RNA sequence: AGCGAAUGAUUAGAGGUCUUGGUCAACCUAUUCUCAAACUUUAAAUGGGUAAGAAGCCCGGCUCGCUGGCGUGGAGCCGGGCGUGGAAUGCGAGUGCCUAGUGGGCCACUUUUGGUAAGCAGAACUGGCGCUGCGGGAUGAACCGAACGCCGGGUUAAGGCGCCCGAUGCCGACGCUCAUCAGACCCCAGAAAAGGUGUUGGUUGAUAUAGACAGCAGGACGGUGGCCAUGGAAGUCGGAAUCCGCUAAGGAGUGUGUAACAACUCACCUGCCGAAUCAACUAGCCCUGAAAAUGGAUGGCGCUGGAGCGUCGGGCCCAUACCCGG
RNA sequence: AGUGCUCUGAAUGUCAAAGUGAAGAAAUUCAAUGAAGCGCGGGUAAACGGCGGGAGUAACUAUGACUCUCUUAAGGUAGCC
RNA sequence: GGAGGACAGAAACCUCCCGUGGAGCAGAAGGGCAAAAGCUCGCUUGAUCUUGAUUUUCAGUACGAAUACAGACCGUGAAAG
RNA sequence: CGGCCAAGCGUUCAUAGCGACGUCGCUUUUUGAUCCUUCGAUGUCGGCUCUUCCUAUCAUUGUGAAGCAGAAUUCACCAAGC
RNA sequence: GUCUACGGCCAUACCACCCUGAACGCGCCCGAUCUCGUCUGAUCUCGGAAGCUAAGCAGGGUCGGGCCUGGUUAGUACUUGGAUGGGAGACCGCCUGGGAAUACCGGGUGCUGUAGGCUU
RNA sequence: GUCUCUGUGGCGCAAUCGGAGCGCGUUCGGCUGUUACCGAAAGGUUGGUGGUUCGAGCCCACCCAGGGACGCCA
RNA sequence: UCCAAACUAAUUU
C-alpha cells in the first residue's frame, strides 16, 4: 500500500521528473484530463468556474482522479451527460520516492530511494480544475467544485472567471471581437487574428 | 500538405548567418586568418600581401596591409590601363598577368623611391630569380601572395603576376613549381617553356594554327586581334616594348570629372505614410469590388 | 568529493553565445598588446590551445610578456588566506583590452589640457570629481493645474 | 520567466488531405493544457575582478646582435619640464626570527542534500557556544538585550509593572470573548481536516405599503388521467416528460410513501394580520472535533467592568551596558 | 575422478652441488652428462571423504510400473525417520 | 526529407531539389567544429633532439597532464604558415 | 485507534449498521530509524507474589438510537466505583 | 546616384516571392591549341569576345516570416538587510534598498574604411 | 540488496568458435496378414527491448520468467 | 548358433 499522504505533502525536494535518469516509475493513476463533451464549441457554453489552490503543496495523482470522478458524476447527475466540459489542469510530473526497508544493508546506509508514485506540485493562485457549462448552471458548478475540495489536502477557493469559457478573453468583450473578426472560433478554443500579417489572410477573412 | 516544412519559424529563430563576405563567396576566412595577421611581438609592423584577382575581363593587382578599420591599399595596378603602355588586346592572358605584376612593382618602388636601388631582372629569362637586399640601402619590399579562392595548379595566371612582381623588384617568397615551365613527372623546371608564356607565345602558336587549318574560326576566336592588327609574328616584341614602357613611367596619374548632377538612377524607400495608406486603399478597393 | 579536472563545471562558461558560434571575428587578432596594459581575461571555446584555467575567467591583469600568439598576464588570485600574483600565458583569442583604465586615461589627458591653461584666467577649476551632492533648493510650478489625487485600488481576485 | 523558441516530457479539440491504416487513424498546418537538479532564447537581487597618477604626464636625445620598404616597430637608457597629491570615509605602517596549543566540535537565522520524520545524517553563509560572566526567557551551553578592573551617583536595553516580586494605588483609551477540558507573549515545550440559527463584524445578491417574512387561513385545484403505460395514473412515480382551467392566478407534481374513485384544501392570491426581511458567503473570539497511564502545573496563587485577547497613551521599575566622578 | 598413501622406473620430460668438455690472457661463460623429488603409469574407501536434475505416460479423475532425456568419479543400496 | 529513373520492392545504384549541422569527429558526458576539427586523395614522421619559465592539484611540494617560448634538425604548402 | 467527504451495500433507502476513491489526525503496549545517556557494570525473557494507575467500556448503575413487537443483539453517551 | 577589388563590425545585412536596373563594371556567355584537370572542358585550368540582362548581383516592394529596437507586461515575479511580525503549519504581510521575462502593441530593415571606376 | 547464470524445433538440449543442430517425436512412402527396422520430408518472432558493429543466437544497457550463491555478536 | 515382440469387447455354423 502507499504511504499516508501527509508523508508527501510539502514541496520539499527539487523537481524530479521521469526522464533518462529516473527510470522505472509506476504509471500515474490519472490518465484522462478532459471530460464531458469535449467536442463542444466555444460559442454558447460560456461560463467558466475554477478551483484555485490557497496553499503551496503537492497533490498526489490518486487525489487528482478522485476529484475528477466525484465532480464528474455530480455534473452528470445534475447538468446532464453532455452539459459540461471539465478539465484537470495539473499533470503529475514530479516523482516521489520511497526508502523500502525490512538480506540488505540495514539503516540509513544507501538511503536514496526508489520511485513510488507521482505528484503534481501546485502553487498559490494556480488553477487546479476548470468546468465550462451553460450560463444557467452557476449553482451546480459551484457545488461540484465544492465537493471536489474534500478530496484534496490543503485549502482551495472556488472562483467564477471573467473570461469566456476556457479562453483568455473577457466575456464582456468576447461577442464584439467575434463580430468584428478579431476572434475566430475554431474548435473548443478561439484564434486571435491580429492586424498584421500578409493581406491575403485579410481578404479570406472578409470574403 | 503532407511533409514537414524544414524552413519554419523556428528554423529562422535559430539560424546564424555566415559572414557577409563569406556568404557572397569571396573571402576564405580560414586562409585570411593565417595571412593578414602579424605576430604579436612585431607589434605595429605592417604585414603586406599582394592581392591578385582575375575577373573575366580584367586582372586586379594590389598590395594591402590589414587594419582593424579594413584593409589599407598602398598601391594598385590594373590591367585595363595596359593599353596606355601598348598592349591593346589579350588583356587577361598570361602575358598581361606578367605585365600587371610588373606594373604593380615598379609603381610601388618609386612611390617609395627605391626604384633605382632595386631594378629587378630586366632581361626576361623566366628562370628563378629573387631580389636580395643590399647592405646600406633600404631593404627589399617583402610581400606575400594572396591567390584567393583560385585553384593554384601549375600554370595559373596568379603566378604570372607573381613572376612579374619579382622581376619588377619585389621580394615574394615563391617556388618555381607552379610556373608553366614545370614538369610534374620529372619534377623539373624548364624556364624556356615558362619564358614563352610571358611573351605570349602560347597564343601566337594558336593564332598560326587557326590560320592554317580553319581560317573562319580564326576570325571567331581572335576577332579583336584582327581589328587592332596584331599579327602572331609581331607579338613577342610587342610585350618587350611594353615592359620597357612600364619601367619608363610606372606612375598612375588620373583624371577627375566634375560636371555631374544628382540624378537618381534607382528608386528610394517608401515612407511609413506611403506604406500604410497603400494597404488602406487595397482594403478599400477590395470591399468596393463586392 | 569532486574531481580535480581542468574543465569541471565549464559547461556554460566556455561555451559560445547564442548565434555567435563559428569563425572568430578577425579583429580580435589584430589588437596590440604593449607591456604593462590592463587586459580582461575571458576565454572562448572555439580555440582550445592556450585557454586560461577557469579560476581566471573574468579576472583582470596586466601584460608582462608578449610572444607570437600569446601574452603573459600578472593576475591576482585569492587562494584561501592570501592573494598571490600569478603569471599566466594566454593566447590572445581569450583576452581583450579593459576599458576600466581608459576612462582614467581619458581624464589624465583632460587634466594636463587644463593645467597650463588654468592660471591666465585666474581659474581654479575643479579636478577632483565629487561623490554626487545632495539636490539643491528649487521651485516646482503647478502651471495652474492641481495635482492628481491617488488612492489605493480595491482588491479583486483573479490569479 | 520560457515552452504559439531548440532539446526532452505532455492534454485536448480544429483545419487540410497526399497513402503499404483499416469512415477511422496515421500525416501536415494553425492553435490549446501542464513541466524540467543532470533543458533554455531571455534573465535579476546579492556577488567576483580591475581602476581612480609623480612607479605619472609632457618634452628632447642615445643604445640594440631583436624587428624591418622607411628617419620602421619595440624595449632599454640619459637629460629637461610639470604638484590643484587628481572620489568619499577611517587608520601609523613595513618586515624578520623563534614558537606553544589545536587538527573529536556543536547550535541558530537564511540557502540547501539524503530521509515519512528525528533533539537524524551531510554542506554553504554569517553569528554564537566551546573559552563567558551579567539583565531578561519561572527553570536551560546556544534565544533576546548587553559582553566584565574595585566603587558612588544618574540613565537605559531586552523584559516588565494584582500578590509572591522591584514597578500603573493611571478616576488610562476603544472593542472583542463565557468556555460543565477558557485564555494568557521569540526560541518553547502541544494539535488538523471538518463543523456551530454561539456571538460579532464584512461581502454579494434578493424581496418589500401595485404590501413581503413567519405563523393561522378565506374561492384556495381541475376536461389532460395525456406523453411515461395494466412492476408507477379520472390524489400523489426507481425511465425520455412538460400544453390549457369556460382564469382574479394555477398541477400531466414537491406535497396524505402511492397495482388503490385512497383522500385531505399546500402551491397562488385580494381583503385580515400591516413593517422591513430573506439567502449565500466570509473571518474574528469562543465551542465541538480533542483519548494514557504517581497527583500537578499560563512558574504558583489566583484572575472574568480583566490580572484574558487586539490596537494604543502617559508614567514607572533595574544590568557588570551608557554617562559623570573616585 | 579430488586429496592422500603406495607400487613401478622403461627410451622416461624437468632436475643441485661436484665432476667432464670446450671458448678466453684469466676471472668467467657455454655445452654435455643427468640423484632423490616432481611429472607420467598402476593399486587402494573397516584411507580422508563422496553418493543428480528435467519432461511425458494406465480408456472417470488422481497417481505413475513403463518411456525419453541432459548429466557425473558413482548418482543414496539394505535399512530407519 | 522530397521528386523522379529497366529488372528494383520497406531497403541495391543513378539524378535534381531542400537541408545551421538535426550527422560525424575511437570511447563516458559536456563544450567545440561547415570552402571546417567532418569525408576523400596527395606527401610525409613535429609521436624526434634540447635547456629553462609558467599553469593545473597545491603546502602554492612531487607525479601526472597541459600551456607559452627559445635553440637544433626536419615534414608539408606556391606561400602566409 | 479515531475523524471528514459520500460512490455504493443495506429487498426500498448514502449515512439504523456500514463505507470504496480520496483525505485529516491522535497515541507510544510494536518494530524500524537514530546513537543523546551509561562499558573503573543500571543483573537481561517469562511465570509466581503484590499494590496502584490509565480508558480507547467486556460486565454492572443511569441513559439515548435501531432495519428496537417480546426475547436476544448491535450503536452511542455520563462513567474506571466494582 | 552607384559599382568593382580588398575589408571591418557580422541578419536592421538572412529567407520567400514580385518589380525595375542608364553608363561602367561584374556576370552569364563562346571555344579547348597551349598550361592544368576531369567518367564527362559540367566544375577546375587556359584561350577568347558573337550574344544577353534571362539568372547571379544591385535598388525597390510585401497590413510578409525572422532579426534589431521601444512600449506593455509591472513596480509584477523574485531579492539584500530587519523585527520578541502574523500563522499549528505550509507559507504570508510590512520596513529598508534593488528589480526582471513572455504573450500583447509599435518602429526599423545594413552601417562603414582603403584604393579604382562610372554618372555631363 | 549485490553478483553470476539459464531462455533456442513438440520435449531434453547444442554451437558461445561475431561471418541455426543432436537425440527423440511428428507427418509421409515402405516392409508386414496387421500394429521394430529401412527411406524421406517438414518445422524455429533462436525471451523481450535498444544499443555497438563490415556482420549478431554469440558483444554490450534494460525489463521479465526462473535458478544459484554470499549474513549473525546479542 | 546375427537379430524375430504383439495379436476383436463388437459374439450366432
Ligand atoms: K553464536
Ligand atoms: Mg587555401
Ligand atoms: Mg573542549
Ligand atoms: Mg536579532
Ligand atoms: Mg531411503
Ligand atoms: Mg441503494
Ligand atoms: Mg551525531
Ligand atoms: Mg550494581
Ligand atoms: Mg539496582
Ligand atoms: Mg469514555
Ligand atoms: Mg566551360
Ligand atoms: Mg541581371
Ligand atoms: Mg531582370
Ligand atoms: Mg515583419
Ligand atoms: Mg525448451
Ligand atoms: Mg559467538
Amino acid at each position: 500500500g502507499r504511504r499516508p499522504a501527509r508523508c508527501y505533502r510539502y514541496c520539499k525536494n527539487k523537481p524530479y521528473p521521469k526522464s533518462r535518469f529516473c527510470r522505472g516509475v509506476p504509471d500515474a493513476k490519472i490518465r484522462i484530463f478532459d471530460l464531458g463533451r469535449k467536442k463542444a464549441k466555444v460559442d454558447e457554453f460560456p461560463l467558466g468556474g475554477h478551483m484555485v489552490s490557497d496553499e503551496y503543496e503537492q497533490l498526489s495523482s490518486e487525489a487528482l482522479e478522485a476529484a475528477r470522478i466525484c465532480a464528474n458524476k455530480y455534473m452528470v447527475k445534475s447538468c446532464g451527460r453532455d452539459g459540461f466540459h471539465m478539465r484537470v489542469r495539473l499533470h503529475p510530473f514530479h516523482v516521489i520516492r520511497i526508502n523500502k526497508m525490512l538480506r540488505l544493508q540495514t539503516g540509513m546506509r544507501g538511503a536514496f530511494g526508489k520511485p513510488q508514485g507521482t505528484v503534481a506540485r501546485v502553487h498559490i493562485g494556480q488553477v487546479i480544475m476548470s468546468i465550462r457549462t451553460k450560463l444557467q448552471n452557476e449553482e451546480h458548478v459551484i457545488e461540484a467544485l465544492r465537493r471536489a475540495k474534500f478530496k484534496f489536502p490543503g485549502r482551495q477557493k472556488i472562483h467564477i472567471s471573467k473570461k469566456w469559457g476556457f479562453t483568455k478573453f473577457n466575456a464582456d468583450e468576447f461577442e464584439d471581437m467575434v463580430a468584428k473578426k478579431c476572434l475566430i472560433p475554431d474548435g473548443c478554443g478561439v484564434k486571435y487574428v491580429p492586424s498584421h500579417g500578409p493581406l491575403d489572410k485579410w481578404r479570406v477573412l472578409h470574403s | 500538405g503532407f511533409v514537414k516544412v524544414v524552413k519554419n519559424k523556428a528554423y529562422f529563430k535559430r539560424y546564424q548567418v555566415k559572414f557577409r563576405r563569406r556568404r557572397e563567396g569571396k573571402t576564405d576566412y580560414y586562409a585570411r586568418k593565417r595571412l593578414v595577421i602579424q605576430d604579436k611581438n612585431k607589434y605595429n609592423t605592417p604585414k603586406y600581401r599582394m592581392i591578385v584577382r582575375v575577373t573575366n575581363r580584367d586582372i586586379i593587382c594590389q598590395i594591402a596591409y590589414a587594419r582593424i578599420e579594413g584593409d589599407m591599399i598602398v598601391c594598385a595596378a590594373y590591367a585595363h590601363e595596359l593599353p596606355k603602355y601598348g598592349v591593346k588586346v589579350g588583356l587577361t592572358n598570361y602575358a598581361a598577368a606578367y605585365c600587371t605584376g610588373l606594373l604593380l612593382a615598379r609603381r610601388l618602388l618609386n612611390r617609395f623611391g627605391m626604384d633605382k636601388i632595386y631594378e629587378g631582372q630586366v632581361e626576361v629569362t623566366g628562370d628563378e630569380y629573387n631580389v636580395e637586399s643590399i647592405d646600406g640601402q633600404p631593404g627589399a619590399f617583402t610581400c606575400y601572395l594572396d591567390a584567393g579562392l583560385a585553384r593554384t595548379t601549375t600554370g595559373n595566371k596568379v603566378f604570372g603576376a607573381l613572376k612579374g612582381a619579382v622581376d619588377g623588384g619585389l621580394s615574394i617568397p615563391h617556388s618555381t613549381k607552379r610556373f608553366p615551365g614545370y614538369d610534374s613527372e620529372s619534377k623539373e623546371f624548364n624556364a624556356e617553356v615558362h619564358r614563352k608564356h610571358i611573351m605570349g607565345q602560347n597564343v601566337a602558336d594558336y593564332m598560326r594554327y587557326l590560320m592554317e587549318e580553319d581560317e573562319d574560326a580564326y576570325k571567331k576566336q581572335f576577332s579583336q586581334y584582327i581589328k587592332n592588327s596584331v599579327t602572331p609574328d609581331m607579338m613577342e616584341e610587342m610585350y618587350k616594348k611594353a615592359h620597357a614602357a612600364i619601367r619608363e613611367n610606372p606612375v598612375y596619374e588620373k583624371k577627375p570629372k566634375k560636371e555631374v548632377k544628382k540624378k537618381r538612377w534607382n528608386r528610394p524607400k517608401m515612407s511609413l505614410a506611403q506604406k500604410k495608406d497603400r494597404v488602406a486603399q487595397k482594403k478599400a478597393s477590395f470591399l468596393r469590388a463586392q | 568529493t569532486n574531481t580535480k579536472g581542468k574543465r569541471r563545471g565549464t559547461r556554460y562558461m566556455f561555451s559560445r553565445p547564442f548565434r555567435k558560434h563559428g569563425v572568430v571575428p578577425l579583429a580580435t587578432y589584430m589588437r596590440i598588446y604593449k607591456k604593462g596594459d590592463i587586459v580582461d581575461i575571458k576565454g572562448m571555446g572555439t580555440v582550445q590551445k592556450g585557454m586560461p584555467h577557469k579560476c581566471y575567467h573574468g579576472k583582470t591583469g596586466r601584460v608582462y610578456n608578449v610572444t607570437q600568439h600569446a601574452v603573459g598576464i600578472v593576475v591576482n588570485k585569492q587562494v584561501k588566506g592570501k592573494i598571490l600574483a600569478k603569471r599566466i600565458n594566454v593566447r590572445i583569442e581569450h583576452i581583450k583590452h579593459s576599458k576600466s583604465r581608459d576612462s582614467f586615461l581619458k581624464r589624465v589627458k583632460e587634466n594636463d589640457q587644463k593645467k597650463k591653461e588654468a592660471k591666465e584666467k585666474g581659474t581654479w577649476v575643479q579636478l577632483k570629481r565629487q561623490p554626487a551632492p545632495p539636490r539643491e533648493a528649487h521651485f516646482v510650478r503647478t502651471n495652474g493645474k492641481e495635482p492628481e489625487l491617488l488612492e489605493p485600488i480595491p482588491y479583486e481576485f483573479m490569479a
